[PDB]
């Protein structure tokens, strides 16, 4: 299983058979024999795990990260505090890494799917691309090797200041 | 630097004030480290003389160790007072002289413009 909401699919349409020809269609009978002789005894096969799985049950958390003072509420030079900053603008750069991919996921699902309609069918998927893309590019673009909390509150600070400039003079 | 500094005795090895100091612990990793050169002192000293190194002159080898150790011990007990004295008149200078190691209010980064250098 998977959330579906994180995972968007559309539900499938598949038109029911229509079969005009007298012959018979040899794919639906290896399907058949599939079915009997390699997922009929998997699924045994696979019932007896889950039935041993469910005698040890197990759990596991997903980890809580509360949240601490920001880079911006650090004076300057204070490790103890910008160490903090630094963890976790790490640990959130690092899920945002992982947000692009998912959102490349579904670009991809549905540039598949779609097929000779993907010009026209993926637009939503290809918005939230390119709207997600420039998010990232004006948070983390640039940065270098070295990123860190700081230079990415530099490359805010500028940013904001190129644009207060553009009223300024408009 | 500390030469002439007041009370200071001429020639005292370990003055009476040290004594206030916690002393080296025996198995402190800097006089053991004394131990094992006391140790290859003595495994030196077979070998230039053409001696088994490990086996030959015991008696020597436990009198380098113990030589080195014991003296390690005091030596490391004047330096630790020489570093507390320092600290000490570091310290009390900084108090007598206020005016000249000001408390400075250092600006939080939300205030500080840290120019942005791209790395294309
Ligand atoms: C060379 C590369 C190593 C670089 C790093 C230096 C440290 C490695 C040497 C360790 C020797 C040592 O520490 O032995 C002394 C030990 C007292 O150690 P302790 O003061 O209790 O705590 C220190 C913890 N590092 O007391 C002992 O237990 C030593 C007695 C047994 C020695 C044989």
């Amino acid at each position: 299983s998977w959330d579906k909401d994180v995972y968007p699919e559309p539900p499938s349409r598949t038109p029911a058979p229509s079969p005009q020809t007298s012959l018979p269609n040899p794919i639906t009978y290896l399907t058949k024999a599939y079915d009997l002789v390699v997922d009929w005894p998997v699924t045994l096969v696979r019932e007896f795990i889950e039935r041993q799985h469910a005698k040890n049950r197990t759990y596991y958390y997903h980890r809580q990260y509360r949240r601490v003072p920001d880079i911006t509420e650090c004076k300057e030079g204070d490790v103890l505090c910008i160490y903090e900053a630094e963890m976790q603008w790490r640990r959130d750069f690092k899920v945002d890494q992982e947000i692009m991919n998912i959102i490349q996921e579904r670009l991809k699902a549905c540039q598949q799917r779609e097929g000779e309609n993907y010009q026209q069918n993926c637009a939503k998927e290809l918005e939230q691309f390119t709207k997600v893309t420039k998010a990232y590019q004006d948070r983390y673009l640039d940065l270098g090797a070295y990123y860190s909390a700081r230079k990415c509150l530099a490359k805010q600070k500028q940013r904001m200041l190129e644009e207060r400039k553009a009223a300024r003079q408009e | 630097m500390m030469n002439g500094r007041p009370g200071h005795e001429p020639l005292k090895f370990l003055p009476d004030e040290a004594r206030s100091l916690p002393p080296p612990k025996l198995n402190d990793p800097r006089l053991v480290y004394m131990g094992l050169l006391g140790y290859c002192t003595g495994l030196m000293d077979n070998m230039l003389r053409m001696r088994p190194v490990m086996r030959a002159g015991l008696h020597r080898q436990l009198l380098f160790v113990t030589s080195f150790v014991f003296a390690g011990y005091f030596y490391l007990k004047r330096q630790n007072y020489l570093y507390a004295v320092k600290d000490h008149d570091m310290f009390g200078y900084i108090k007598l002289h206020p005016e000249d190691f000001p408390e400075k209010e250092k600006k939080t980064y939300a205030e500080i413009l840290e120019p942005f250098h791209p790395v294309r």
